[PDB]
RNA sequence: AGUAGUAACAAGAG
RNA sequence: UAUACCUCUGCUUCUGC
RNA sequence: AAUC
């Protein structure tokens, strides 16, 4: 129900296919207007810009010296921040796990395909290993 | 011994402005920020593991003689002894709805000295402080 | 919230007319696309350098092309047999 | 108690897996007592901090008077092989 | 290059233990050959001071049996666990902690030791390090050209100190003859960036999270970047 | 039956 | 098949920010 | 006569 309400909002919009995936997707952002008090989720990128540029003047240096206090953050952020997310879909399994094991699992599989970042202890090399781990063609994994 | 050393006074009943405003919880032995209270407390209780030393080591060497003096002959574990420095060393300090009364010696007693629609005069015991005065 | 009250309040003209809109929106979820989201951070780390630019576009770009697992499935039963069984999330269309 | 429902299912698996773990960090504890309150920090293996503290914990309790000729003789033959 | 000398003169005790270290002050080893060989040096010299003195159970130094060697190795080791060393024996000995890491201690003297690399210099380079440690750990410094300033109360005995400066002037001789030397003399330091770039496929993850009429995410990003919206 | 209320329980598993 | 008038189980295939 |  959620989903098909979620495709009825934007169906107006631009669909395609995607070639990495091979899914169905849909597109409403920069979309024909609506005509009607249906929830619209046609949303247009310059107005939203517009938006952001005027709350930037009215607060001004805000934006870069956030950006800077979270990108400062990032390098301090260890890898066991990722500990205290709850329960966590672990993709080894296909299960709801808790974050502290989903994380484990994810660690440990990993390695296996040549990717150690985790051992560095910070977060940046493990969130490249991230980034990496979709090229490799091949994902090993255990299972007991 | 901040309530049974303590005296009491009158109840009125009449309207309360009270004010929102950041305020420390509970009354500490000495205020430090969270890395100084725990490099003071690995000191304490772990002084092998404790690293590199600061200039903190060297600023509160009397407080950590006495408190290592203290907790000598305790058969209690570490990981409790460490939570009840923390708690005497590192700041609680949250907004409340307050009038009159500000200090930490107050603040733990709050829900006893005034509502929205009543006054409470409370005299909490020990010492008190001379800038706070 | 109460002091930005009182200065929204006295701040209105004399003469003229206050009003207090009680506020909510509706399929806040459902209509917010994940590609918005990618151009908010773009235009907030425009100054930030290149890497910490690509590392903030990532959890939109995610969003965007996310699939969404079905629950468990769909039990079907016969009242006359007493029987029931879970038709898993893959099975849905393995029956008329 | 633990939820033992785990007893019945497949995933008895991790119940090992978890106890395989839990003997090494509490050895590890043992070693460190200040890893339960304050996280250690290193890249290093977790089996050479563990070699390396317990190397000086038997030197300076045999120099000290702690440990004997009998008890650190046998505790070197032991470092040596790990 | 000098990674291919460190592998044929040094161990892979020390080949490690210098690679190891810069990665915990976070640097590059293949990035900083020189800078690496400076730790390489710095280790060996203080591993050759180690090898021979061991300490009877009556407690006096010998020449090497026993289990219990004069001297104890800090540098090489991964930070926690050097200060964890550090902090061991100064506690046990009964004596303040040194501020900085030291390098060797010896069990009979009870005092920490502290090693220097130099190219011009000795007693240039001893009350350099002088200003910092003042009489924290006694120096003992040494350099290629068969010139050393050592401490006041120097535990380096005379045998030793032979050993010590034979390597010194054997590898700077070794440097030189490959025409390895012209690149630890020339000047070597480069910028430590933050690195994170992204792949092939999430890039192309990228490209088709896009708004309406749009190419790529370069043509988005140029977008937000340059054009004003306003009105 | 009943509990419940957009789909379940009214025991499950070896 | 049989063991099984036994044995195990009571949030542990779903419960997030 | 406030910060953290």
């Amino acid at each position: 129900d959620t989903v098909i309400r979620t495709h009825e909002y934007s169906n107006k919009g631009k669909q395609y296919i995607s070639d990495v995936t091979g899914c169905t997707m849909v597109d409403p952002t920069n979309g024909p207007l609506p005509e009607d008090n249906e929830p619209s989720a046609y949303a247009q990128l310059d107005c939203v810009l517009e938006a952001l540029d005027r709350m930037d003047e009215e607060h001004p240096g805000l934006f870069q010296a956030a950006s800077q206090n979270a990108m400062e953050t990032l390098m301090v952020t260890t890898v066991d921040k990722l500990t205290q997310g709850r329960q966590t879909f672990d993709w080894t399994v296909c299960r709801n796990q808790p974050a502290a094991t989903a994380l484990n699992t994810t660690i440990t599989s990993f390695r296996l395909n040549d990717l150690n970042g985790a051992d560095k202890g910070g977060l940046i090399p493990f969130c490249q290993d991230i980034i990496d781990s979709l090229d490799r063609p091949e994902m090993t994994f255990f299972s007991v | 011994m901040r309530l049974d050393n303590a005296t009491w006074g009158r109840i009125t009943f009449g309207p309360v402005e009270r004010v929102r405003k950041r305020v420390l919880l509970n009354p500490l032995t000495k205020e430090m920020p969270p890395d100084e209270a725990s490099n003071v407390i690995m000191e304490i209780l772990f002084p092998k593991e404790a690293g590199i030393p600061r200039e903190s080591t060297w600023i509160h060497r009397e407080l950590i003689k006495e408190k290592r003096e203290k907790l000598k002959g305790t058969m209690i574990t570490p990981i409790v002894l460490a939570y009840m420095l923390e708690r005497e060393l590192v700041a609680r300090r949250r907004f409340l709805p307050v009038a009159g009364a500000t200090s930490a010696e107050f603040i733990e007693m709050l829900h006893c000295l005034q509502g929205e629609n009543w006054r409470q005069i409370y005299h909490p015991g020990g010492n008190k402080l001379t800038e706070s005065r | 919230l109460s002091n930005a009250v009182a200065k929204m309040l006295s701040n209105c003209p004399p003469g003229g007319i206050s009003m207090t809109v009680t506020g909510d929106n509706t399929k806040w979820n459902e209509c917010l696309n994940p590609r918005i989201f990618l151009a908010m951070t773009e235009r907030i780390t425009r100054d930030s350098p290149i890497w910490f630019r690509d590392f903030c576009s990532i959890a939109p770009v995610l969003f965007s092309n996310k699939i969404a697992r079905l629950g468990k499935g769909f039990m079907i039963t016969s009242k006359t047999k007493r029987l029931k069984a879970q038709i898993p999330c893959p099975d849905l269309f393995s029956i008329p | 108690k633990r939820n033992r429902s785990i007893l019945n299912t497949d995933q008895r698996n991790m119940i090992l897996e978890e106890q395989c773990y839990a003997k090494c960090c509490n050895l590890f504890e043992a070693c460190f007592n200040s890893a339960s309150y304050r996280k250690p920090v290193g890249q290093h293996s977790m089996l050479e901090a563990m070699a390396h503290r317990l190397r000086m914990d038997a030197r300076l309790d045999y120099e000290s008077g702690r440990m004997s000729k009998d008890d650190f003789e046998k505790a070197m033959a032991h470092l040596g092989e790990i | 290059s000098m990674d291919t000398f460190i592998t044929r003169n040094f161990q892979t005790t020390i080949i490690q233990k210098a690679k190891n270290t810069m990665a915990e002050f976070s640097e590059d080893p293949e990035l900083q050959p020189a800078m690496l060989f400076n730790i390489c040096v710095h280790l060996e010299v203080c591993y050759v001071i180690s090898d021979m003195n061991f300490l009877d159970e009556e407690g006096k130094a010998y020449t090497a049996q026993n289990l219990r060697p004069q001297y104890e190795v800090i540098e090489g080791m991964p930070r926690t666990i050097a200060w964890m060393v550090q902090r061991s024996l100064a506690q046990e000995h009964g004596i303040e902690t040194p501020k900085y890491l030291a390098d060797l201690f010896d069990y009979k003297t009870k005092r920490f030791i502290e090693v220097g690399i130099t190219k011009g210099l000795a007693d240039d380079y001893f009350w350099k390090k002088k200003e910092k440690l003042g009489n924290s750990m006694e120096l003992m410094i040494f350099s290629y050209n068969q010139d050393y300033s050592l401490s006041n109360e120097s535990s380096l005995d005379e045998e030793g100190k032979g050993r010590v400066l034979s390597r010194l002037t054997e590898l700077q001789a070794e440097l030189s003859l490959k025409n390895l030397w012209q690149v630890l003399i020339g000047e070597e330091d480069v910028e430590k960036g933050i690195d994170f770039k992204l792949g092939q496929t999430i890039s192309r993850l990228r490209d088709i999270s896009v708004p309406a009429g749009f190419s790529n995410f370069e043509g988005m990003r140029s977008y937000i970047d340059n054009i004003d919206p306003k009105g």
